[PDB]
Parts: C-alpha cells; structure tokens; sequence
C-alpha cells in the first residue's frame, strides 16, 4: 500500500555526471510518468509508459531516457547531466492510459542540483537562540529560534527534538529559504525556524530543546579538491535547555 | 456461443460481356468468428492471382470481405468461390451466376 | 451534407490460431476504413489515403501509444469475463464506438460491447447507465458505473469529441467522401423482373418494386447494396411475375435525392 | 497553440471563500482536473469535471463551463491547512494533460488578539549573530525584506500553537553587524504603532 516510490529524495551533480532517479509503484497501475517541475510553469511531461512493454517521449525528452523494467517499475535516466536539467522531478502513475477519467497518483518527487563545480556546495551552520525573558513575561510563552545558515544547494531538512523526540506542534519553519545574496544565481542560503513553548515548559532545566539540520550533500565518489572540508551529506545541530 | 455462417455472393464489378475485362469479386459478410479461408476457383481450380480487403466489422458484430480478381470472363469458362469457416462441414462452392 | 458517422471497433480474441492476432481495432468514416492496428504490427496506420496525408506522424505515434494500452486492458477485460462465464477454449470480445452527424444537424452517438458476438454492455449516454444482457454483464455493470466520472466522460466523447473528429475527417476526405455517383438501372427477366443498379456511391440506395402504382414488400426480394471494388457499389431488387394477368411493374430507386421509374412495357 | 492560466497567487483570510480560476484554450477537450500540492510534497487529486455545471467534495466545489472555457476551485471556510498550490489541468483531444503554472493560496490567519512586540533573542556563545523576532501582530501586516546586505530578514510564518489552540505570525531578523540593534531591524516593514519594544541592556 506504498502508492508511489521515487528516490532519491535528494541529490547534487556535477556537468557530465550520469544519474538513475528510480521509481515503483505496488497499485498494479499499468500506465506511469516522469515529471519535472519547474518555478513559474506547469509540470512537464518528460517520457511516459502507456503499458508495460511500451515507452515514448514526452514534451522534454531531450538529455533523458527511461526504461519501464516492468509493471511496477519506470526508471528516468541523465545520461549527462546538464545544468538545465536542474529540477524537481516528479513519477506518477495511473490505473489505464492518459485516456479517460483516471487521476494520476504521484511520488514524494526527487530534488536535483546540477552544477559546474562542486566548489559552490556549502552544509549549513546550524545555531539555536534562547528565548527573550521579555516575551516571558509579556506573554507567558518562550519562542526559541533556529537558523541554518550558509548552506548551498537547497537541500535541507530541519526538525526540532524536545526531550528526545521530534516535535512539530508548536514549530514554524520559513517555507522557503532566503538567498543570502538575493543577486547572486548561486547564493547560498538560510532558513529559520520558530520552536514557542509555554513559559512553564521553558522554565522546568530538564527540559531539553535541540534543532538539527539533515544536509543532502556529497558522497564517496564526488571528487573534492577544495581547501576546506568536504562538504559531504551530513547532519549539523544545536540545542539549549531549559532554565528556572 | 451461437456461431454464424458467411453469406458468400459472387458477381462481377460491372456487367459482364465476354472478351471484356472485368473483376471477379466474392463477398463473405454476416460470419463470426473472424477465422475463414476464401479461394476464387476457375474452371474448378484456385486461381492463385486473387487480393482481398482487411477483415471488416459489422455493426451487429459479425464480419466481412471482398475477394477479387481481375478476369476476362468467355463462354466456356465457369467460376466460383469456395469458402470454409468453423460452421460449415466441408467447404462451401457458390458459383458466379452470369 | 448527407448523414455521415465515425466509429472504432476492437476485436479480442482469447486463444487465438497461429498467427492470427489477439487483438485488432479499425476504425471506419461512413464505409471507409480509416485506421487499423493489430497486436502483431503493434503500429496504428492509416488505411485511407486522405488520413496519410492529413495527420502528421504525431497522431500515429501518439495513438499507437495509447493502442499498446488499450489492447491490454482488453487482454485484462476478456480474461475477467471468460473467468465469470466459467468458459474454456478461443472466446471473443468486442467493442464499438461512434457517433452520427445527421442531415438535419442532429446527432447520435452509441457504445458498446460484445462477447462472443453477441450484445454483452450498451451504454446509454442519456440515462448515463449500462445495459446488461446476463449476469455477467451485470457484475460489470456494477462496477462501471460505480465510477460515475467515467460514464460522464464518456457522454462528453460521444456527443462532443466524436462529433468533431467527424467532422475534421469528413473535410479530409471531402473528395471521396462527399462526392455524387449516380447509379446505373436496368431491368431484365430471368420467371421474375430484376432490377439492377450499379456504378453509385454513395452506397445508400433505395430500390423497390411496385405494381399497377402500388408496393407489395411483402413480394419482393432485395439484394445486399454490395462493394464492386472500384469505389462504387451495386444492388438489385426482383419481384415474380405473374403468368395469369398482366400488370404494370416499375421499379423506383432513391439516391442521393434523385428518384428514378422504370416501367416494364 | 494549447494553453492554460491561473492567478499566480491569491490571498484570502482563515474562515472565507476564495474561487481559484483557470481558463484553458485547448485543442479538443477530455475533462478538467484539479490538484493539491503543499509545498515540498506530491501533488494529490482534488476533482475531476468533464460536463457542465457545479461538483462538490467536502468543503471544496469545482465548476466547469466548457462554452466558456472556464473551471474554478471553490474553498469555503478556509483554514490555514489550505495553504498549499492549486494546480489545473486538461485533457486535450489526444489525452495529453496540459498543466497550468499553479496558484499558491496564502492564509490570513485570524489573531484573536494582537500583541505585537518586537523582542532580542538570547545570544548563542556559538554564533557571532544577534537575532530578533517580531511576532504576535495582525495578519494585515507585511514584513519587507531587509535593505542592508548584512542583515538577514525572513518573511512571516504562523505558528500553531495546538494545546492551547493559539495561532501567532512572526518574522525573524539577524546580523552580526556591530551597529544591528532590534529596535531599527525591521525598520523597513510598516509595522504597528503599538509594537512593543522592550528596553535594552
Ligand atoms: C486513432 C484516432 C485511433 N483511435 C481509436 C479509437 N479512438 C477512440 C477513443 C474513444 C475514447 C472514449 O472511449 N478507438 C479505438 O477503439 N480504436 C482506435 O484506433
């Protein structure tokens, strides 16, 4: 009961580097799709299996190919990778063919980056700020704050962990990060995220309050020649306790 | 499963005069299922030369074809369609009445 | 313009001979052939050439796409019934769907389904329901129209898309289509008078006999309008004489809104 | 050719209507769809009309006219989970879907209580950043990006507070500029004359 499988979730590459995004679906469907999603535009079909034993182009197969492997299983193929061709890709599936009624069910969808130089790519700096002892006593709550700073491509995921359990009651995180350098078309980024608890919750010290960053970064094989740390996929975080 | 026998009508595209050249066609229409097997027959041997239209649909879900041939009918000469289908015993001859 | 119509047929068939196809599925303009495609050249193709030269090779490849799926779904759909019919061996299923565009402006449109040749499902795009012919139908029935956007889709096809795909095809093929060929009539005895018509299109006649200026139907015998193979058609009518007293026969034919009388002297 | 439009965005406030429009000029036409999409997830199905006339689904309705070319989405009583992007689109003669671009619906969140403040978060001895958070105003305020490079403005986001069934807007504003101080951060925004500014050091 899985619906629609695609990973992965998230991904960096290099010009030129090759990529399989991967996709599954259990709902014994037998037409599937490759999208991608792109700022300002409709989604754009890039090749489509009608059937099992059957693919054809969409309306951007160009630098793309697909395998259907077999009823459950339409995989999208980079061969090259190109800068363009950074994008939010989306496989969806559908009981009978594009013709008739029939709704499309879709994937989580799988974000990629696709840069000349891996040199841009930036994990985040993670910081967590204490509540304000005015907002205490003005209000009888306590907002905590989280920013993640710096950070190059937009690839994160930020949860908050009270007393060791992720909560999201009481959590706002911008929807959207902020360009550093609103100018630049490879600014890094920030994000900030809002944790307001009461002011009793606040003021027990065993109460214990951490914010942490997944970074989707890279791996093993991306060859790194910079003088700075490898900025590798990885988690970065910072916490605070409570205080009477 | 009510199966249904050709109707199998055997005439000329234009009315036949000897020494003229024509077309000998037979018309298999109103059978299902699809599978059939058609000859033209002259002189009561299959003419080999012979050409057909696809298999065709019917409304009331039966099928048809036309079987033709070009020809120059003469007086000695007879002709027929001989046709077989899952309905039918042994082969169906219906003979080109001029 | 005279009455025109367009309609696709599929064929399924679930043990099929030796190289006979699975699955077949044309598609015809009036008597014309416009399109065909089988499980063995798996390729949608024109079968007229004023559909060749008028869609670009994007129609072909993009309905072909959707054929390869809708011969599937026929394969799921045919195994589904034979099962309920508890049948063994080669059974057979199919499909029409069309519409008409009338003379007087006016239109129909119809779909529906068969098994083993005989009425299985017909559509009913006005109560927007199934007509089942058996229990076995009527499982099916069930289960369409529980999906209630579908038969509402189909309705919105019958009565506007076929509608326009008519019409798109009935310019293309203006030529052949909407041309006039009027038939040839002669009268011969062989004891009963026959009355032949040839060399018409369309194929839409009207031949009757009448004697002393009236119309016993019930006495005549009427010939299959029949393809000649050339374009036109040909047709016949006979009605027996009688050897005891004489009477005035005619034949009357209709075509195309031209009436024409021959009196037999 | 084919072609498809919506609104880009539209603004409505928590408990109203708002009807999200969508025209399509397609060759030929199979049915209409509507999405949902919230942000950084998967589209999902919202509705389907194929004649003429009004559907409806829960709080959602959708309508076509296929004369006129014309579908819309109609929420009533918004809540702030309709945040999301609304996505048209038809079916063309082929079955190809044509997509429009989406309208991304914003939700006013209804204040009950406005207390807008303006408050100095605790430093991080980690972090050389000073960070301010403008918070509990009314949803008709707009908070404008910052105007200095070295000061970092984010937009207002609603935080729900579910155990005490407490809704509140913020913005958050950092620097680490030795001149940043939060009495001027968001010096750029129209903010409330009854903004409270608690006193410094
Ligand atoms: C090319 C246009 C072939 N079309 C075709 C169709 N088209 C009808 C689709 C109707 C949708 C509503 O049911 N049907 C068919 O059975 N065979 C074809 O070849």
């Amino acid at each position: 009961n899985a619906g629609v499988t695609q990973t992965p979730k998230f991904q960096v590459l290099k010009t030129g580097q090759s990529m399989t995004l991967q996709c599954a679906q259990d709902m014994n469907h037998n037409s599937m799709y490759w999208y991608r999603q792109d700022p300002g535009m409709g989604l754009r079909l890039i090749y489509y299996s009608a059937s099992e034993g059957t693919t054809d182009k969409g309306e951007v197969p160009n630098g793309y190919n697909v395998s259907r492997l077999n009823k459950r299983e339409f995989s999208l193929r980079l061969e090259s990778a190109a800068p363009s061709q950074t994008s939010v890709y989306f496989c969806a599936s559908s009981v009978w063919t594009g013709e008739g009624s029939g709704e499309l069910f879709f994937g989580e969808g799988s974000r990629l980056t696709v840069l000349e130089d891996l040199k841009n790519v930036f994990p985040p700096e993670v910081a967590v700020f204490e509540p304000s002892e005015a907002e205490i006593s003005h209000t009888q709550k306590a907002t905590l704050v989280c920013l993640a700073t710096g950070f190059y491509p937009d690839h994160v995921e930020l949860s908050w962990w009270v007393n060791g359990k992720e909560v999201h009651s009481g959590v706002c995180t911008d929807p959207q990060p902020l360009k550093e350098q609103p100018a630049l078309n490879d600014s890094r980024y920030a994000l900030s995220s809002r944790l307001r608890v009461s002011a009793t919750f606040w003021q027990n010290p065993r109460n214990h309050f951490r914010c942490q960053v997944q970074f989707y970064g890279l791996s093993e094989n991306d060859e790194w020649t910079q003088d700075r740390a490898k900025p590798v996929t990885q988690i970065v975080s910072a916490e605070a306790w409570g205080r009477a | 499963m009510i199966q249904r026998t050709p109707k199998i009508q055997v005439y000329s595209r234009h009315p036949a005069e000897n020494g003229k050249s024509n077309f000998l066609n037979c018309y298999v229409s109103g059978f299902h299922p699809s599978d059939i097997e058609v000859d033209l027959l002259k002189n009561g041997e299959r003419i080999e030369k012979v050409e057909h239209s696809d298999l065709s649909f019917s409304k009331d879900w039966s099928f048809y074809l036309l079987y033709y041939t070009e020809f120059t009918p003469t007086e000695k000469d007879e002709y027929a369609c001989r046709v077989n289908h899952v309905t039918l015993s042994q082969p169906k001859i219906v003979k080109w009445d001029r | 313009m005279r009455t025109h119509s367009l309609r696709y047929f599929r064929l399924g068939v679930s043990d099929p001979i030796h190289g006979v196809p699975e699955f077949i599925s044309v598609g015809y303009v009036d008597s014309h052939p416009i399109t065909t495609y089988d499980s063995v050249t798996r390729q949608k193709e024109p079968r007229a050439p004023w559909m060749a030269e008028n869609l670009a090779p994007d129609h072909w490849e993009r309905y072909t796409q959707l054929l390869r799926g809708w011969q599937q779904m026929f394969k799921v759909e045919l195994k589904r019934l034979q099962r309920h019919y508890n049948h063994s061996g080669s059974h057979t299923y199919q499909r029409m769907i069309g519409c008409e565009l009338l003379e007087d402006g006016s239109t129909t449109g119809f779909l529906q389904y068969a098994y083993d040749g005989q009425d299985f499902l017909i559509f009913n795009k006005d109560t927007l329901s199934w007509l089942a012919v058996d229990n076995v139908a009527h499982t099916i029935k069930q289960a369409w129209e529980a999906n209630q956007h579908e038969l509402l889709y189909q309705k919105n096809w019958l009565e506007e898309e076929c509608i326009a795909w008519l019409k798109r095809f009935l310019e293309y093929g203006k030529d052949t289509l909407q041309r006039t060929e009027p038939p040839l009539v002669r009268v011969n005895r062989k004891t009963a008078l026959f009355c032949k018509a040839h060399g018409f299109y369309p194929p839409e006649i009207y031949m009757t006999w009448m004697k002393n200026g009236e119309e016993i139907v019930q006495e005549i015998d009427y010939g299959d309008i029949l393809p000649s193979g050339d374009g036109t058609y040909q047709a016949w009518a006979s009605i027996e004489l009688d050897p005891q007293s004489s009477n005035l026969y005619s034949c009357h034919v209709e075509h195309s809104g031209v009436h024409m009388v021959l009196q037999v002297p | 050719g084919q072609n498809i439009d919506q609104p880009t965005e539209m603004t409505a406030t928590e408990g109203a209507i708002v009807q999200i429009n969508c025209t399509y000029q397609t060759s030929g036409f199979n049915g209409l769809f509507w999405y949902q999409q919230h942000a950084g997830e998967a589209p999902t199905f919202l509705s389907y009309n194929v004649l003429d006339g009004l559907e409806e689904k829960g709080r959602f309705s959708s309508f076509l006219s296929r004369s006129k070319g014309y579908s819309y989405l109609l929420l009533k009583e918004l809540q702030m989970k309709d945040s999301a992007s609304y996505l048209c689109a038809v079916k063309d003669s082929n079955y190809q879907l044509i997509w429009g671009a989406g309208t991304k619906l914003i939700i006013k969140p209804d204040i009950q209580n406005p207390d807008p403040a303006v408050y100095q978060l605790r430093d991080s001895k980690s972090s050389d950043k000073s960070v301010c958070l403008f918070t509990d105003f009314d949803s008709q305020t707009n908070v404008s990006q910052s105007k200095d490079s070295d000061v970092y403005i984010t937009d207002k986001c609603v935080l729900d507070m579910r155990s005490m069934d407490f809704k509140s807007n913020s913005a958050v504003a950092w620097s680490n500029k030795s001149d940043f101080a939060c009495a001027n951060a968001f010096n750029n925004s129209i903010i409330p004359e009854d903004t409270f500014f608690p006193s410094p050091e």
